[PDB]
């Protein structure tokens, strides 16, 4: 019986709200004697204590059989009281990632039993918790307890058991400042680089301050050795990597099943390097309907073929040495997809992972690889608290050339080229003046709204003049389709006149590729052209305008 | 320490409750530096640690001072402000001098430190909450809560607004022509004077202040500085808006003027009484763009009447306290940016362009942050609050790299913009 002397934390119920007041009734009498065995063991040990029915407060009580049916479990449904409870602060997040760990010569990992009971409850709201066990029918008084410790289930248990959890380490870590201990949940993880013997008297110690505030660790062994099976992680000694990844044959694919596996690939993705969800996510734009069985495309069959591929064999990742730079790699996979390396040493990686453009409906490489390194530099300070140096796939030219004319405010830390195929790279660029001696096309392009019908064509100052047909486009795609005719029609170098605030929008843009087809014409003649000129005017003000329909 | 008062009772709006806001990743030098402030101004009783049990947060971030070595500590209020300080406007609210805009010169002070000496309202310590972040989220962060005033809350000058004006109160009568304004932290002085007295006087406010007890680290390097300069200040007689310019050209071709109709049917958004027909009709054939066209008579009187019309400024254009201030900043390339100051489209309280150096200093990203500084001081003075940006850059990278250059003490409200159009030009 570790009854504990740890100062209560403070707890108010939401301002307005009272106690919850649920009666229960049923069930069955077996129910109740396993609870009445439960409950007087707890009562013995301080957890909870019997009440005196002065206008309490009740919430139901349940009893739920484990597999191997020796022992018995009680669940008190906290719900309704945990609506009426205060906000506490955030727990955790998000988990320690191990490429940000640091080599240690030992480490230990310490579970504690029975972590909530053995923290204490706030005296004054303690009648909050109050719950009814049922006599057998013959409505006779029930069985009232309250709790004395920290209930399971209950919103502000987690939290608290971390503060106090702190406090009681407080007093260790200021006699021990050469280990290191990560607390996570009712887990504690110790690091040191302590000679094993003086670890391990270390250890004990530990365990024995912990043991003194009421709180146990294990002494059958000491159990857990690397590995080490850690939220989905295999942590060992010199090296880190995730756990075995399964990939499931089907013959036929649902929405769920889709889902699995894309996350189980992300997962795969920050150790093994070159993981494409591409493909397989795009079968995922059936957000509509989730029970919905997914025919597999080739392209998807073809990805995750390749995901096969890389999954054939292990892969690790290494630990953090502060004291040796940071350094991060990015390869072009080239759908829109791109993938990258942390490093410190050669053949070793600290993590990878993957960039994905699934926002916009154009864009180019460069601005790409710039998101690509602003994830990279938030993750790193994340994970390690710097910002890695960078080695780039791009010409420092090209880089300027880019950012210096470009609209949005961009900017990268230091940075060196590498060459390693495909380079990025600007390929074309628009005349930023008229060019003289060059055909002028006057260009433009209309649709009915209704008919879809639509049509688009030009007019030159050498009294050349084309009008093409379209069936089932819109304006947008009549102007594009006019700009179109304009550069399949005209010679190295033109001069291209639309009032299409629309598709100089795209055209200046300056993207080297999208989904549509029609776009990717363009790109490639606009690849192939010396000199392109883009100019625009005022619409329907009949200017230079052209007066067909 | 003693309490002058007791404390200033601050209730929250009703049916609104503290603030949540997430805490930023940080780098490890700056949660150093936090970590290190932090447990001087706990020693000082300025903070303390809380418990579990406080739900409510409020970010942290490490700038420096101006030019420093030494690390400062920015806590970003907008959240608890927009939740307290809508409520005292109102209550507490400080008067804004409209005639401080009229003044040659205008030094700004930083008087932060005295909010230090004043305790906070007990019951509303809670809402004061910050986290210093750890690393790969290894530990549970540092969690403080105020015990004082805290800086860059705007309940810190309201509280202290009494005790302000009874310092000044003696300096204003000797100084009776000198308008001094208190936003947050800082204390807006402007005057006629020529620009040596005019600094003099303010170094007999800042001598004033220090021997009625407060500090205003405006001091400069002592005696000798290298090549820097000292400090800000402000000349809002030169403020005002600015007009929309046409090329002036000896000869012109079809391209020319047809950026010229463009520009001008753009500018006809703002003007009504701009004719673009005579300059239309010269165009009026299939040219080449390279081709120069003489102007005509009419084309030419059209020119001039635009070019007048112009260079007035736009009527029924006025200051609408009841609505926000939007500020919208676009890039111009060659280290310049320009803005525009609105409230309602196209009607244009302000508008300017900002150039700080040529090359192998800055990159966008500190000129970006450096304008939006001016802007919003332009904007404190002028109408007495801040507007809100529409940033031509992208949300993760402005949030990762913005504190780098920060040197204010106070933060504005910004939304970033991916789209923006072939204006460019058009404002340059
Ligand atoms: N179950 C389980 C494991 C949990 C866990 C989670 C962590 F984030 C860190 C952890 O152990 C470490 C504790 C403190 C440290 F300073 C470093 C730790 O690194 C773990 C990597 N490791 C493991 C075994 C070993 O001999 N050396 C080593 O660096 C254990």
């Amino acid at each position: 019986v570790p009854i504990s002397p740890i100062e209560t934390v403070p707890v108010k119920l939401k301002p307005g709200m009272d106690g919850p007041k649920v009666k229960q009734w049923p069930l069955t009498e077996e129910k109740i004697k396993a609870l009445v065995e439960i409950c007087t063991e707890m009562e013995k040990e301080g957890k909870i204590s019997k009440i005196g029915p002065e206008n309490p407060y009740n919430t139901p009580v349940f009893a739920i059989k484990k597999k191997d049916s020796t022992k018995w479990r009680k669940l008190v449904d906290f719900r309704e009281l945990n609506k009426r409870t205060q906000d506490f602060w955030e727990v955790q997040l998000g988990i320690p990632h191990p490429a940000g760990l640091k080599k240690k010569k030992s480490v230990t990992v310490l579970d504690v039993g029975d972590a909530y009971f053995s923290v204490p409850l706030d005296e004054d709201f303690r009648k909050y918790t109050a719950f009814t066990i049922p006599s057998i029918n013959n409505e006779t008084p029930g069985i009232r307890y309250q709790y004395n410790v920290l209930p399971q289930g209950w919103k502000g248990s987690p939290a608290i058991f971390q503060s106090s959890m702190t406090k009681i380490l407080e007093p260790f870590a200021a006699q021990n400042p050469d280990i290191v201990i990560y607390q996570y949940m009712d887990d504690l993880y110790v690091g040191s680089d302590l000679e094993i013997g003086q670890h391990r008297t270390k250890i004990e110690e530990l365990r024995q301050h912990l043991l003194r505030w009421g709180l146990t660790t294990p002494d059958k062994k000491h159990q857990k050795e690397p590995p080490f099976l850690w939220m989905g992680y295999e942590l060992h000694p010199d090296k880190w990597t995730v756990q075995p990844i399964v990939l499931p044959e089907k013959d036929s694919w649902t929405v769920n099943d889709i889902q699995k596996l894309v996350g189980k690939l992300n997962w795969a993705s920050q150790i093994y390097p070159g993981i494409k969800v591409r493909q397989l996510s795009k079968l995922l734009r059936g957000t509509k309907a989730l029970t919905e069985v997914i025919p597999l495309t080739e392209e998807a069959e073809l990805e995750l073929a390749e995901n096969r591929e890389i999954l054939k064999e292990p892969v690790h990742g290494v630990y953090y040495d502060p004291s040796k730079d940071l350094i991060a790699e990015i390869q072009k996979q080239g759908q829109g997809q791109w993938t990258y390396q942390i490093y410190q040493e050669p053949f070793k990686n600290l993590k990878t992972g993957k960039y994905a453009r699934m926002r916009g409906a154009h864009t180019n490489d460069v601005k790409q690889l710039t998101e690509a390194v602003q994830k990279i530099t938030t993750e790193s300070i994340v994970i390690w608290g710097k910002t890695p140096k960078f080695k780039l796939p791009i010409q420092k030219e090209t880089w300027e050339t880019w950012w210096t004319e470009y609209w949005q405010a961009t900017w990268i830390p230091e940075w060196e080229f590498v060459n390693t195929p495909p380079l990025v790279k600007l390929w074309y660029q628009l005349e930023k003046e008229p060019i003289v001696g060059a055909e002028t096309f006057y260009v433009d392009g209309a649709a009915n709204r209704e008919t879809k019908l639509g049509k688009a064509g030009y007019v030159t100052n050498k009294g050349r003049q084309k009008v093409v047909p379209l069936t089932n486009t819109t304006n947008q795609k009549t102007e594009l389709q006019a700009i179109y005719l304009a550069l399949q029609d005209s010679g190295l170098e033109v001069n291209i006149v639309t009032d299409s605030q629309y598709a100089l929008g795209i055209i200046q843009a300056q993207p080297d590729k999208s989904e549509s087809e029609l776009v990717n014409q363009i790109i490639e003649q606009l690849i192939k052209k010396e000199k392109v000129y883009l100019a625009w005017v005022p619409a329907h003000k009949g200017i230079g305008g052209n007066e067909q329909v | 320490p003693i309490s002058p008062i007791e404390t200033v009772p601050v209730k929250l709006k009703p049916g609104m409750d503290g603030p949540k806001v997430k805490q930023w990743p940080l780098t490890e030098e700056k949660i150093k530096a936090l970590v290190e402030i932090c447990t001087e101004m706990e020693k000082e009783g300025k903070i303390s640690k809380i418990g579990p049990e406080n739900p409510y947060n409020t970010p942290v971030f490490a700038i420096k001072k101006k030019d420093s070595t030494k690390w400062r500590k920015l806590v970003d209020f907008r959240e608890l402000n927009k939740r307290t300080q809508d409520f005292w406007e109102v209550q507490l609210g400080i008067p804004h001098p409209a005639g401080l805009k009229k003044k040659k010169s205008v030094t700004v002070l930083d008087v932060g430190d005295a909010y230090f000496s004043v305790p906070l309202d007990e019951d509303f310590r809670k809402y004061t909450a910050f986290t210093i972040p750890s690393i790969n989220n290894e530990t549970p962060g540092i969690r403080y809560q105020y015990n004082v005033l805290p800086q860059g809350w705007k309940g810190s000058p309201a509280i202290f607004q009494s005790s302000m004006t009874k310092i000044l109160e003696p300096f204003k009568k000797q100084n009776p022509d000198i308008v001094i304004y208190q936003y947050m932290d800082d204390l807006y002085v402007g005057s006629d004077l020529e620009i040596g007295q005019h600094r003099t006087k303010i170094e007999e406010l800042r001598q004033h202040l220090l021997r009625w007890g407060l500090t205003t680290p405006d001091k400069k390097h002592q005696k000798e500085p290298p090549f820097l300069w000292m400090g800000y200040e402000l000349h809002p007689d030169k403020w005002t808006v600015q007009p929309i310019v046409l090329p002036e050209k000896d000869s012109w071709t079809v391209n020319d003027i047809q950026k010229l109709v463009g520009k001008l049917n753009w500018a006809s958004q703002i003007y009504p009484g701009i004719k673009v027909r005579q300059l239309s009709k010269l165009l009026r054939g299939t040219k080449a763009l390279t081709e120069v066209i003489p102007l005509t008579e009419e084309a030419e009187l059209e020119l001039a009447e635009n070019r007048e019309i112009l260079k007035e400024p736009v009527h029924g254009v006025y200051y609408d306290p009841s609505k926000d201030l939007i500020a919208e900043i676009q890039k111009q390339g060659q280290g310049q940016w320009t803005y525009q100051i609105y409230q309602e489209p196209f009607k244009n309280l302000k508008t300017g362009k900002y150039a700080r150096m040529r090359g192998a200093h800055t990159n966008d990203v500190k000129q970006l942050t450096e304008a939006v500084q001016k802007i919003t001081t332009e904007s404190i003075v002028i109408w007495g609050k801040t507007p809100k940006f529409k940033l031509p850059i992208q949300k993760e990278t402005w949030e990762t790299w913005w504190t780098e250059y920060w040197q204010a003490t106070w933060i504005p409200e910004w939304e970033f913009v991916n789209t923006p159009p072939l204006v460019k030009l058009w404002y340059q």
